[PDB]
Protein backbone atom coordinates (compact mmCIF):
# COMPACT_ATOMS: atom_id res chain seq x y z
CA UNK A 1 0.00 0.00 0.00
CA UNK A 2 3.09 2.20 0.35
CA UNK A 3 3.78 1.14 -3.25
CA UNK A 4 0.74 3.07 -4.52
CA UNK A 5 1.84 6.53 -3.25
CA UNK A 6 5.28 6.49 -4.85
CA UNK A 7 3.75 5.01 -8.04
CA UNK A 8 3.84 7.25 -11.13
CA UNK A 9 0.93 8.09 -13.54
CA UNK A 10 1.82 5.59 -16.31
CA UNK A 11 4.13 3.55 -14.06
CA UNK A 12 -1.43 1.78 -11.74
CA UNK A 13 1.13 -0.78 -13.09
CA UNK A 14 2.42 -0.77 -9.49
CA UNK A 15 -1.06 -0.34 -7.94
CA UNK A 16 -2.59 -3.43 -6.29
CA UNK A 17 -4.47 -4.09 -3.02
CA UNK A 18 -5.97 -6.78 -0.72
CA UNK A 19 -5.52 -9.64 1.81
CA UNK A 20 -6.14 -13.44 1.89
CA UNK A 21 -6.25 -15.41 5.16
CA UNK A 22 -6.92 -19.08 4.37
CA UNK A 23 -3.72 -19.42 2.30
CA UNK A 24 -2.19 -16.45 4.16
CA UNK A 25 -0.72 -14.24 1.42
CA UNK A 26 -1.50 -10.79 -0.07
CA UNK A 27 -3.94 -11.15 -2.98
CA UNK A 28 -5.84 -8.89 -5.40
CA UNK A 29 -9.25 -8.72 -3.65
CA UNK A 30 -11.07 -7.47 -6.76
CA UNK A 31 -9.81 -10.45 -8.76
CA UNK A 32 -10.22 -12.70 -5.71
CA UNK A 33 -13.82 -11.49 -5.26
CA UNK A 34 -13.68 -9.97 -1.78
CA UNK A 35 -16.22 -7.15 -1.79
CA UNK A 36 -17.83 -5.03 0.93
CA UNK A 37 -20.46 -2.37 0.01
CA UNK A 38 -19.70 1.36 -0.28
CA UNK A 39 -21.78 2.64 2.67
CA UNK A 40 -20.64 -0.34 4.76
CA UNK A 41 -17.33 1.51 5.17
CA UNK A 42 -18.53 5.14 5.21
CA UNK A 43 -21.42 4.84 7.71
CA UNK A 44 -18.90 2.51 9.42
CA UNK A 45 -16.33 5.20 10.26
CA UNK A 46 -18.78 8.13 10.33
CA UNK A 47 -20.46 6.52 13.36
CA UNK A 48 -17.25 5.13 14.91
CA UNK A 49 -16.00 8.71 15.35
CA UNK A 50 -19.08 10.36 16.91
CA UNK A 51 -18.71 7.51 19.37
CA UNK A 52 -15.18 8.11 20.70
CA UNK A 53 -15.66 11.88 20.30
CA UNK A 54 -18.50 11.82 22.85
CA UNK A 55 -16.50 9.56 25.18
CA UNK A 56 -13.33 11.68 24.88
CA UNK A 57 -15.36 14.79 25.72
CA UNK A 58 -16.25 13.04 29.00
CA UNK A 59 -14.12 14.33 31.90
CA UNK A 60 -16.46 13.87 34.89
CA UNK A 61 -19.09 11.17 35.54
CA UNK A 62 -21.81 11.60 38.15
CA UNK A 63 -23.74 8.41 38.90
CA UNK A 64 -26.99 8.74 40.91
CA UNK A 65 -28.54 5.70 42.70
CA UNK A 66 -32.10 4.45 41.84
CA UNK A 67 -35.33 6.13 43.04
CA UNK B 1 15.15 40.19 72.13
CA UNK B 2 12.42 41.32 69.71
CA UNK B 3 9.18 43.14 70.47
CA UNK B 4 5.84 41.32 70.24
CA UNK B 5 2.27 42.58 70.00
CA UNK B 6 2.56 41.84 66.30
CA UNK B 7 5.45 44.25 65.75
CA UNK B 8 7.93 41.45 64.99
CA UNK B 9 5.49 39.80 62.56
CA UNK B 10 4.77 43.25 61.05
CA UNK B 11 8.39 44.22 60.32
CA UNK B 12 8.86 40.89 58.55
CA UNK B 13 5.63 41.32 56.60
CA UNK B 14 6.72 44.83 55.58
CA UNK B 15 10.25 43.71 54.67
CA UNK B 16 9.09 40.74 52.62
CA UNK B 17 6.39 42.92 51.05
CA UNK B 18 8.87 45.53 49.72
CA UNK B 19 11.15 42.86 48.25
CA UNK B 20 8.22 41.11 46.53
CA UNK B 21 8.25 43.71 43.73
CA UNK B 22 12.03 43.25 43.51
CA UNK B 23 11.54 39.46 43.18
CA UNK B 24 9.19 39.60 40.15
CA UNK B 25 8.15 36.63 37.98
CA UNK B 26 6.39 33.64 39.54
CA UNK B 27 7.70 34.15 43.10
CA UNK B 28 6.20 37.67 43.11
CA UNK B 29 2.88 36.11 44.23
CA UNK B 30 4.49 33.68 46.69
CA UNK B 31 6.41 36.35 48.59
CA UNK B 32 3.26 38.50 48.60
CA UNK B 33 1.46 35.47 50.01
CA UNK B 34 3.97 34.74 52.78
CA UNK B 35 3.80 38.30 54.10
CA UNK B 36 0.02 38.59 53.75
CA UNK B 37 -0.49 35.37 55.72
CA UNK B 38 1.82 36.67 58.44
CA UNK B 39 -0.59 39.57 58.93
CA UNK B 40 -3.14 37.14 60.38
CA UNK B 41 -1.18 37.04 63.66
CA UNK B 42 -1.66 40.81 64.39
CA UNK B 43 -5.16 40.81 62.92
CA UNK B 44 -6.28 37.88 65.10
CA UNK B 45 -4.63 39.60 68.04
CA UNK B 46 -6.58 42.79 67.34
CA UNK B 47 -9.58 40.55 66.76
CA UNK B 48 -9.44 38.78 70.13
CA UNK B 49 -8.56 41.98 71.95
CA UNK B 50 -11.67 43.62 70.48
CA UNK B 51 -10.36 46.03 67.86
CA UNK B 52 -10.77 46.31 64.09
CA UNK B 53 -8.46 43.91 62.18
CA UNK B 54 -7.86 46.19 59.13
CA UNK B 55 -7.65 49.29 61.34
CA UNK B 56 -4.99 47.97 63.72
CA UNK B 57 -3.08 46.52 60.76
CA UNK B 58 -3.18 49.68 58.61
CA UNK B 59 -2.40 51.95 61.57
CA UNK B 60 0.45 49.67 62.66
CA UNK B 61 2.17 48.84 59.33
CA UNK B 62 2.01 52.52 58.37
CA UNK C 1 -12.07 51.53 74.02
CA UNK C 2 -10.52 48.59 75.93
CA UNK C 3 -13.82 46.98 76.96
CA UNK C 4 -15.90 47.43 73.78
CA UNK C 5 -19.11 45.56 72.87
CA UNK C 6 -18.55 41.81 72.88
CA UNK C 7 -20.12 39.83 70.00
CA UNK C 8 -21.78 37.02 71.95
CA UNK C 9 -22.75 34.12 69.66
CA UNK C 10 -20.43 32.53 67.09
CA UNK C 11 -22.71 30.23 65.01
CA UNK C 12 -23.22 33.22 62.69
CA UNK C 13 -19.47 33.55 61.96
CA UNK C 14 -18.95 29.80 61.34
CA UNK C 15 -22.20 29.25 59.40
CA UNK C 16 -21.44 31.81 56.69
CA UNK C 17 -17.89 30.47 56.52
CA UNK C 18 -18.93 26.89 55.83
CA UNK C 19 -21.73 27.92 53.47
CA UNK C 20 -19.34 29.69 51.11
CA UNK C 21 -17.29 26.48 51.31
CA UNK C 22 -20.23 24.22 50.50
CA UNK C 23 -20.95 26.59 47.58
CA UNK C 24 -17.45 27.17 46.11
CA UNK C 25 -17.48 23.34 45.92
CA UNK C 26 -20.20 23.43 43.28
CA UNK C 27 -18.63 26.37 41.38
CA UNK C 28 -15.49 24.22 41.37
CA UNK C 29 -17.01 21.07 39.84
CA UNK C 30 -17.94 23.20 36.81
CA UNK C 31 -14.60 24.98 36.07
CA UNK C 32 -13.59 22.12 33.71
CA UNK C 33 -16.60 22.82 31.43
CA UNK C 34 -15.93 26.46 30.51
CA UNK C 35 -15.19 27.86 27.06
CA UNK C 36 -13.79 26.25 23.90
CA UNK C 37 -11.19 24.14 25.68
CA UNK C 38 -13.81 23.21 28.32
CA UNK C 39 -14.90 19.58 28.79
CA UNK C 40 -18.22 17.73 29.00
CA UNK C 41 -19.69 15.75 31.91
CA UNK C 42 -21.75 12.54 31.90
CA UNK C 43 -24.44 12.31 34.58
N1 LIG D 1 -12.77 31.31 20.76
C1 LIG D 1 -12.78 31.58 22.08
N2 LIG D 1 -11.63 31.81 22.75
C2 LIG D 1 -11.62 32.07 24.07
N3 LIG D 1 -12.74 32.14 24.82
C3 LIG D 1 -13.97 31.93 24.28
C4 LIG D 1 -14.06 31.64 22.84
N4 LIG D 1 -15.36 31.48 22.57
C5 LIG D 1 -16.05 31.66 23.73
N5 LIG D 1 -15.22 31.93 24.75
C6 LIG D 1 -15.60 32.20 26.17
O1 LIG D 1 -16.04 31.01 26.83
C7 LIG D 1 -17.20 31.25 27.62
C8 LIG D 1 -18.26 30.22 27.24
O2 LIG D 1 -18.25 29.14 28.18
P1 LIG D 1 -19.20 27.86 27.99
O3 LIG D 1 -18.45 26.62 28.43
O4 LIG D 1 -19.81 27.88 26.61
O5 LIG D 1 -20.36 28.09 29.08
P2 LIG D 1 -21.10 29.49 29.33
O6 LIG D 1 -21.19 30.15 27.97
O7 LIG D 1 -22.44 29.07 29.88
O8 LIG D 1 -20.23 30.19 30.34
C9 LIG D 1 -17.65 32.67 27.35
O9 LIG D 1 -17.50 33.45 28.55
C10 LIG D 1 -16.75 33.20 26.25
O10 LIG D 1 -16.25 34.52 26.54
Amino acid sequence: HAASQMAKPEDRSYRNYGLDLIRGKIVDEIHAGVLEPTISKVKSLKSALEACVAILRIDTMITVDPE
Amino acid sequence: VVYGGGAAEVTMSLAVSEEADKQRGIDQYAFRGFAQALDTIPMTLAENSGLDPIGTLSTLKS
Amino acid sequence: PSNATFKNKEKPQEVRKANIIAARSVADAIRTSLGPKGMDKMI
